[PDB]
DNA sequence: TATCACAATCCCGGTGCCGAGGCCGCTCAATTGGTCGTAGACAGCTCTAGCACCGCTTAAACGCACGTACGCGCTGTCCCCCGCGTTTTAACCGCCAAGGGGATTACTCCCTAGTCTCCAGGCACGTGTCAGATATAGATTGTGATATCCT
DNA sequence: AGGATATCACAATCCATATCTGACACGTGCCTGGAGACTAGGGAGTAATCCCCTTGGCGGTTAAAACGCGGGGGACAGCGCGTACGTGCGTTTAAGCGGTGCTAGAGCTGTCTACGACCAATTGAGCGGCCTCGGCACCGGGATTGTGATA
């Protein structure tokens, strides 16, 4: 079994700056970037947990994408186009 | 034997959607009429939001409906935009805008 | 081999006929599809609770009627109304 | 040789990122760091590849939505810069924590 | 002559056995009450949700427990099921 | 005879809460474990509340749970105040909390 | 009939509002900009309730009515029904 | 003779607000701007004793609700004054309209 | 403030390829017809219960004068963020072998609905006591103006 | 000669107490619905296969990221200043209370009636799967607004 460490910063600077860049943002100070990585994890937390209790609640291992769609509607966040 | 939705003069299915609510424990027992009303309101939906993404992708001199005109015909009209309120859509993109105090002053 | 059970040939029946030279992609037809799915739970669930409110036991079409008032926002919900309207109307003759 | 002024280069990636619909954040690095956080809720997991997908996309659409909060609490306050307490401040006002 | 059920007495029990010198007014007895209608039909709507993806037709304990698991945040939702297990237990103890 | 909810040490009827979900339309059969499971969570967040509402009474020289004290044991409180997403409560107020740019 | 009620939501209950919210300081022309947003939020709300009562063949808008058109906004009113 | 320099009587104000929980607009006038909407979506109606009251608690939960955010997004600007561009930015935040 | 050279952007178009459309066979589910129990539409009636008005207070709103502090506008600094160039590092694509898990089907045993009965638990109703609210009053406090001690 | 600053005065908040009313805790009567006990049954647990689809590995390409430099522009600090908002006072006015009468609507009861569930059989509609093609991506290349440097 494979044991990952230090993935959040995976997620890079420039992948940031376009996600800024198609939200419409034009310039972006310097700080911004550790603040999304924690605004990132905090919503990827709430979201796998939701996904994972779905998952095995129905005697699964395997993390379906309609598990990931419950999980999501349940916050509000309907996401049409995996069901 | 004529299908219900002939009768009803639909094209969506009002057998299919009348069995849909008797199994899916909405209420002990479901009248006839519900189920046509429904499909009636299910296909008058679509027929306008797929007219409106018809429109908006041959604004591209495009002739297939892709995600990204649903969105655009969506986020551009203001009932549907409220009705698609808190709804994503994948492979959707955003509407293209730009804030006035961002462009080049001069 | 079991059977998926979705609405694309209904929404590809109506797209044919309301704009009759374009066509439609796989994944347009997949969101359409969880489009009709949800407004279909939205619109079931509502008149559920208006039968369970006034302590009925059956969904008439006077249920849903009010639920597509309650849902669909402004002027929709007038066209959708006379859509249903005439449908069942044109049913019972 | 040629420069373009700053604020140039920024407005032409603008308007290239609104308008195509591609996904932003490289597959792999997001899928890895998805089992990473997933390791805390259940010992050996396993992910559809089509899972991963639509995490992603409901990720990049919710980042997208909070940015666009954030440019807008940043141009309230005088400024086109976007700083943290933008985005703290769209994230209190929009009612999460 | 009609008649309406309420939570009334039983949340008072749990008041007299939680905080035995302290009265609860009519109109917070009324918020309660209307607190536990609430909780009450969300943990069961989530569950009848469960079932129902899940092709089943029974709303056993696994599916309340898994709703509350959804719902209850956190410390909250960790108490919550181990009450619920021990209450299950008694009672299947007979 | 023997009450069930007094079979398994409980406060909150398990036969009222029992009837309800099978007369409600959740699904078609119920269980007999699903409503003393129910209950039991029930009569937990009950007893939540209502301590630390008495608490906030207690802390305010009262005796008896108004409105107010509710409230104020709800919005003080981190998964109490998660759960109570968007209730209002009438007669509730509001928490005391002046920010600190305005202060002197 | 009634005309020109919105004016009875007075300025000092404005500031009444303000000073429960938590503000110190409040310009000239906030008030009647209030008033908007109150007579919008209520038309989203009386409207809901209105519809959910002409359903049940009534005519007298009752309490629950309201904390159901409240709470199909999300917007959830203990202490009512 | 005494003057209070401004920016303590409403700081008692908030102090005294903040802590009391009555209702903060007259019943009447309220009562009276409920039934003058309703005119428009069935005339003739009939309101409960207790539903004008519900609508008035929700109605100043709501605006008060609204007013802790103007504050906060004034704040966020180098001030102390709410402005009506400060109830439109939490309001467009929020996702009113 | 008008003009020039270069660095994307857009459109023409030609190829292919691949994702959409058409078509076939079956198979599952929608339709039809009785039969029946079932809830729901309908008339009367009794009784709340919301509407209307009015008299009277009196607490709250309104309008004005003032003067204080806050928003706003201008200027200047310098820090920090963008643009650009290089290098390389890690993503992407794919080919694939293991294998682990999810779906299916048939059995079966356990757990739940249905029904009659009957008792005991819960709700409406009176009843009186206790605690919250109100009124004064005193003592504690926080705010604001001022003479005095410094530069 | 003004600022600092400890220091003096005054309106507001808060304990402490009596007293007072109403709102809750408690006992009673009655009813209706929950608990047993039996019967039928159908839904979930168990087992066995099996096939498919997800992990892991690798190997090659290549383009996206990291870093480092350099220049500009925009965020922040600092000050003046004009206005507009808070504070307070005095007059007025509707909001609250309570009280009474009126009628309109609402819940309830019996009554019927039409309608929707149940079941057994039939066929046609739709779905999975296989072919065929025409829209889109993709690339090369010519024409076109645009943007910073020139004057």
């Amino acid at each position: 079994r494979k044991v990952l460490r230090d993935n959040i910063q995976g997620i890079t600077k420039p992948a940031i700056r376009r996600l800024a860049r198609r939200g419409g943002v034009k310039r972006i100070s310097g700080l911004i970037y550790e603040e999304t990585r924690g605004v990132l994890k905090v919503f990827l937390e709430n979201v796998i947990r939701d996904a994972v209790t779905y998952t095995e609640h129905a005697k699964r291992k395997t993390v379906t994408a309609m598990d990931v769609v419950y999980a999501l509607k349940r916050q509000g966040r309907t996401l049409y186009g995996f069901g | 034997k004529a299908s219900r939705s002939a009768k009803a003069g639909l094209q969506f299915p009002v057998g299919r959607i009348h069995r849909l609510l008797r199994k899916g424990n909405y209420a002990v027992r479901i009248g006839s009429g519900s189920a046509i009303y429904l499909a009636a309101t299910l296909e008058y939906l679509c027929a306008e939001v797929l007219e409106l993404a018809g429109n908006a992708a041959r604004d591209n001199k495009k002739l297939r409906i892709m995600p990204r005109h649903i969105q655009l015909a969506v986020r551009n009209d203001d009932e549907l935009a409220k009705l698609f309120e808190g709804v994503t859509i994948a492979d959707g993109g955003v509407l293209p805008n730009i804030q006035s105090a961002l462009l080049p002053k001069k | 081999k079991s059977r998926k059970e979705s609405y694309a040939i209904y929404v590809y029946k109506v797209l044919k006929q309301v704009h009759p030279d374009t066509g439609i992609s796989s994944k347009a037809m997949s969101i359409m599809n969880s489009f009709v799915n949800d407004v279909f739970e939205r619109i079931a669930g509502e008149a559920s609770r208006l039968a369970h409110y006034n302590k009925r036991s059956t969904i008439t079409s006077r249920e849903i009627q009010t639920a597509v008032r309650l849902l669909l926002p402004g002027e929709l919900a007038k066209h959708a109304v006379s859509e249903g309207t005439k449908a069942v109307t044109k049913y019972t003759s | 040789p040629h420069r373009y002024r700053p604020g140039t280069v920024a407005l032409r990636e603008i308007r290239r990122y609104q308008k195509s619909t591609e996904l932003l954040i490289r597959k792999l690095p997001f899928q890895r760091l998805v089992r990473e956080i997933a390791q805390d809720f259940k010992t050996d997991l396993r992910f559809q590849s089509s899972a991963v997908m639509a995490l992603q996309e409901a990720s990049e659409a919710y980042l997208v939505g909070l940015f666009e909060d954030t440019n807008l609490c940043a141009i309230h306050a005088k400024r086109v810069t976007i700083m943290p307490k933008d985005i703290q401040l769209a994230r209190r006002i929009r009612g999460e924590r």
